């Protein structure tokens, strides 16, 4: 008959990323017979990669870590100072870097075949596709397909970048799924975008001594505080990166071919028809991501998700509509699409499905870092978010900046690294937000989105010591209110 | 001379190409630094003994062996007498490496 | 007002000027009175106390220049062509530190104009009921009036007692400014000054010893200070436990010279010699609150320790005569504290605030090789207060990301929480041995006082990739002894 | 060259043995980068204005003097002729030096 006689499986997960592993390792750790079905189908121009998901082949990992050599860079510079005998200009190597990050990368790809062993998980590099209830179809590379069937089924495909959908993007632009193993040194480079994804980016390439330039629509940072998303734009020009705003390409053409080659962009004004032409090296499209839920036959199955977005509507224990079906990670309806997040999820799940647990996942006042040349932490709700939903006579805003003890002997930056905590009035001036731009701002970060799960207030804020010396002790000492308009800008070295 | 098999196919097939001779596996991985260092020292070292059958295993490349036998750690050695899993140890410790393909010749 | 000024504060550091710009803050006439008694060898500094001339920040400096070092090595992996090794020099060094102290000084007297608050860098000393002797460097005395008064005068470092001490041996007071390259160096000491600088100047390439007497970082949970004794070890600096250095000879005169210590065993004793070029001491410090006159004055102190008892609002015995910082008895002895407790302080007195100074779970930071970060209470500290039987201890090793390339170091880093069962798991002890630990400490003492829990905890989203994300899935108990021990590179 | 001065006395009472040949007053410190930056061109600017008497006041070493000025931060000039303050500039711009001399010879 039609359902069958018994399922293969307890559980089979589609998709083997952040969220889709996190679950597969808890499931079998209460026995369950599971099984993830990972594949990743080829960029534009042919690349591909291993397990683990975007995070850790084209996202988190390799992001961070070109970060973290931009970093050296400076780190390099303000050696001198403090009496490292380092030349005056050090320079950087494009593929023993690109190396050293695959090398990392291929390790952990290969850690997680091992801890799916381990539990006893059976992967499969094949690509999952629903063909009616209980069943699906896995396609290896070869073409050799084969159905499956498990008593439930959880939706963990993730996201894609996206492109333009204009003539020479699909031929000549790059995406970060290129980027991060990309075979020469990029050279001259316009990115396009805004997201964090595209300053983050366009961020390191400035840092190893690249001419970056960005082309932007309209705002940066779209989502996020605003006040800070523009001291980043503002610090991100000052440290030599190159802007375009309001503009947008409608067309790459090749100049030459070449390891790399070079490229011409023509692109329109956002509301005026001006137009301007460029040429560059590398141009890489950071415009956004979209959900795989459309090329898996969900309909077959009964699944609903939103005709527009592709994004999947769940309760908040993540099952869609379908009783078998769950879904997590990015793909999810308004949610956070984070690595962290999607992994909470997945562990959670499989603990009430399995273990008993009643506990769902906290989508509330989420913490985040954005990794530009000036790192920026976050957590709550942004200033314009406060104002909109307390009314902005109960809106207290505390800020001041800062000047890491490490910059004074390098002499640099003074008052740009800044910090500020949004007080609701009339809730005991509880902190609904917070925000910090500088050195190391996720692990200043982390400890204060906890502070907020236990609901801190001004006062118990106030009441708290601080670490000399240390960054992060400003939060502990801030008095100067926007409102008051006090100045905050602290004097330099001479007075 | 070492056979980079490219197929579990390839792989217990060849563990049979080989009589009562013994099969010493390699596996190894690119992004592995003492993996690379020792493998220089198996290639010379396949030669010596032309008599042992030598077996390298890229754990991407097919990474369908490497799933069976179990490995975990980059390099790993495994030793077989005519299909049995005999001999195996972990690591670039290349005279403890030659000292297991005499004791098992 | 048959007053001079409303308040005089005797100290300028941490504490006094921080209680002197908020006195000032609501007009009050106030003035400080600060004067830096030289050294044995005669080094001295400016205005701004312990902690900006001889303390946290020539200290954290040094201690970045060190990680500096490391971070010459580690770009190499990331593709920067570095060359070799890098040399390092010690004068430019404490040039460009001592720079930037000056900077502070200067700071600190215009601050003090601003506000109206009367400097003077004069060694003030009582002599009777709202009464103070003055003593400027040349010599000429001056006595002042004021409503109220207030002892910040912080400590010093302590010597051995033992003969050639005072005379070939430096303290943490003179390192900081020293006039040439240290060399060869014994450490005499464990307190976390003696670990911190044991650790930069082995940082920056020097032969660093450390000698101690029993055990290391008495006063902190004793599993991570092994754990820190244990990785300086393993990165150059040598140990000698049991010992304790008897008198000490100069082989000769220099800059450096070459000095020889005479140390004897602590358990028994065996005594042994060894040479070396610069001997310092760290092994405490003492309260400058008796060559000060208090008695004329009345205010009580601990005959013995020298510290002075205060009441929650800080007042000592004497209604009119406040104290704060490092000479408080049984306080601790931090900056941020000292600071707090003097901006309070004065809101109390001037402003109608009604607000303590809370001493409960303040957060430090030790800046060894591998930083060092606690909030609350200790593990052994835990079971005593609570009983074994309630006391779980969430452990995890974690490898921070920024190492895998240089591949170096896993299974160091180290993260831990103590947590009492009978009150909802909740979190009484932080601790985490790794990169930035103070960054990270911070928050997790804003979430200790709001009561944080186990629950709470785990319901908290980490950030990734970041360190201080592993304290938000710790799932293995000590109680339970799985393994933490992760895998390397190959697996 | 230039008469560095070291006292409030060397100060207030030397204003005087002067005259009228503007003095031009140089505020510095041996720790302000910019303060050393112009340090020579102040220098060796004293070797280009005899009907002008140099002084160059060390902050720290007569940190009376600098408070009795009103000093902010380095290098700060002020000027005086017969102990009036009739000129005053903050930073090491050189060109605005020379030329606040030059307009108040
Ligand atoms: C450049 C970049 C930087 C980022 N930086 C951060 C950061 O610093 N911090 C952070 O928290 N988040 C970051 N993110 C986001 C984070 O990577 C994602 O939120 C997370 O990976 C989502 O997990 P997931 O399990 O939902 O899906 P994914 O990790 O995307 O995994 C889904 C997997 O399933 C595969 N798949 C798709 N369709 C099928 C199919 N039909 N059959 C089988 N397999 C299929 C995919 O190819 C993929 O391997 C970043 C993302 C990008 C692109
Ligand atoms: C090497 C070292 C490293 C340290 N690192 C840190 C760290 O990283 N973080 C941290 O939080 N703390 C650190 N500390 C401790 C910190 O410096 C002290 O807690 C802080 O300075 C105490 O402040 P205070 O105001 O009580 O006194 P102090 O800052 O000691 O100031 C007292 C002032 O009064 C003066 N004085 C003394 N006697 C008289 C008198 N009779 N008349 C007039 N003036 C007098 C002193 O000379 C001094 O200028 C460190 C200390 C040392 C020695």
């Amino acid at each position: 008959e039609d359902l069958p006689k018994s399922y293969d499986y307890d559980l089979i997960i589609i998709g083997g990323g952040s969220g889709g592993l996190a679950a597969a390792k808890e499931a079998a750790q209460y026995g369950k017979k599971v099984m993830v079905l990972d594949f990743v189908t080829p960029t534009p121009l042919g690349t591909r990669w291993g397990l683990g998901g975007t995070c850790v082949n084209v996202g988190c990992i390799p992001k961070k870590l070109m970060h973290q050599a931009a970093l050296l860079g400076q780190a390099l510079q303000d050696s001198r100072n403090y009496g490292w005998k380092v030349e005056e200009t050090v320079k950087h190597d494009w593929d023993r870097m690109i190396e050293a990050v695959q090398n990392h990368i291929g390790s952990l790809n290969w850690g997680y075949r091992v801890a799916l062993r381990e539990k006893k998980v059976v992967y499969e590099n094949a690509y999952g596709q629903f063909i009616g209830p209980h069943r699906i179809k896995a396609t290896n590379n070869k073409g050799k397909e084969k159905i499956y069937s498990a008593e439930r089924f959880l939706i963990a495909t993730g996201e894609r970048p996206r492109y333009l959908g204009i003539p020479g993007d699909k031929e000549y632009c790059i995406s970060s799924d290129d980027l991060f193993s990309l075979p020469y040194c990029p050279g001259k480079t316009l990115v396009v975008g805004a997201s964090y994804v595209a300053l983050e980016c366009a961020g390191f390439l400035a840092g190893i001594g690249l001419d970056v330039t960005v082309m932007v629509r309209s705002i940066l940072l779209r989502g996020f505080d605003q006040d800070m998303a523009n001291k980043i734009g503002e610090h991100m020009e000052e440290h030599g990166i190159k802007f375009i705003r309001q503009f947008v390409p409608i067309k790459v053409e090749q100049i030459e071919a070449g390891t790399p080659g070079r490229l011409r962009v023509v692109a329109q004004s956002t509301n005026s028809e001006e137009i301007i032409e460029g040429e560059y090296n590398t141009v890489m499209l950071a415009i956004g991501r979209d959900a795989c839920t459309r090329k898996i036959g969900l309909e077959t199955v009964g699944v609903k998700i939103n005709e527009k977005t592709g994004k999947i509507p769940v309760t908040d224990e993540e099952q869609t509509n379908v009783p078998y079906i769950y879904a997590i990670g990015d793909i999810l309806e308004d949610k956070v699409e984070l690595t962290p997040v999607a992994i909470q999820a997945g562990r959670l799940l499989a603990q009430r499905l399995y273990a008993g647990s009643t506990v769902k996942c906290d989508y509330e006042n989420v913490p985040t870092t954005v990794f530009t040349p000036l790192e920026y932490g976050a957590c709550g709700l942004s200033e314009e978010k406060a104002v909109e939903k307390f009314g902005e006579e109960n809106i207290e805003v505390y800020h001041s900046y800062f000047w890491p003890l490490e910059w004074t002997i390098p002499s640099r930056d003074n008052n740009k690294c800044y910090a500020k905590i949004i007080c609701n009035t009339k809730d005991n001036e509880r902190v609904v937000g917070f925000h910090v731009l500088g050195p190391n701002a996720g692990e200043v970060t982390q400890g204060f989105a906890a502070a907020l799960k236990c609901g801190l207030t001004k006062k118990q804020l106030d009441s708290t010591i601080g670490i000399h010396p240390v960054c992060a002790e400003v939060f502990t000492t801030l008095s100067v209110t926007k409102r008051s308009g006090a100045s905050i800008l602290q004097a330099g070295s001479c007075g | 001379s070492v056979k980079q098999i490219e197929s579990k196919t390839a792989f217990q097939e060849a563990l049979d190409a080989a009589g009562d001779k013994l099969v010493v596996v390699d596996f190894s991985a690119t992004w592995c630094g003492p993996s690379k260092m020792i493998k220089p020292f198996f290639h010379s070292l396949s030669e010596k003994y032309s008599n042992v059958i030598f077996l390298e295993v890229d754990v991407d490349d097919c990474q369908d062996v490497a799933s069976e036998c179990e490995v975990k750690s980059m390099p790993t050695f495994q030793f077989f007498k005519k299909g049995q899993k005999v001999g195996e140890f972990s690591g670039a410790n290349k005279e403890k490496l030659e000292a297991t393909i005499n004791e098992l010749v």
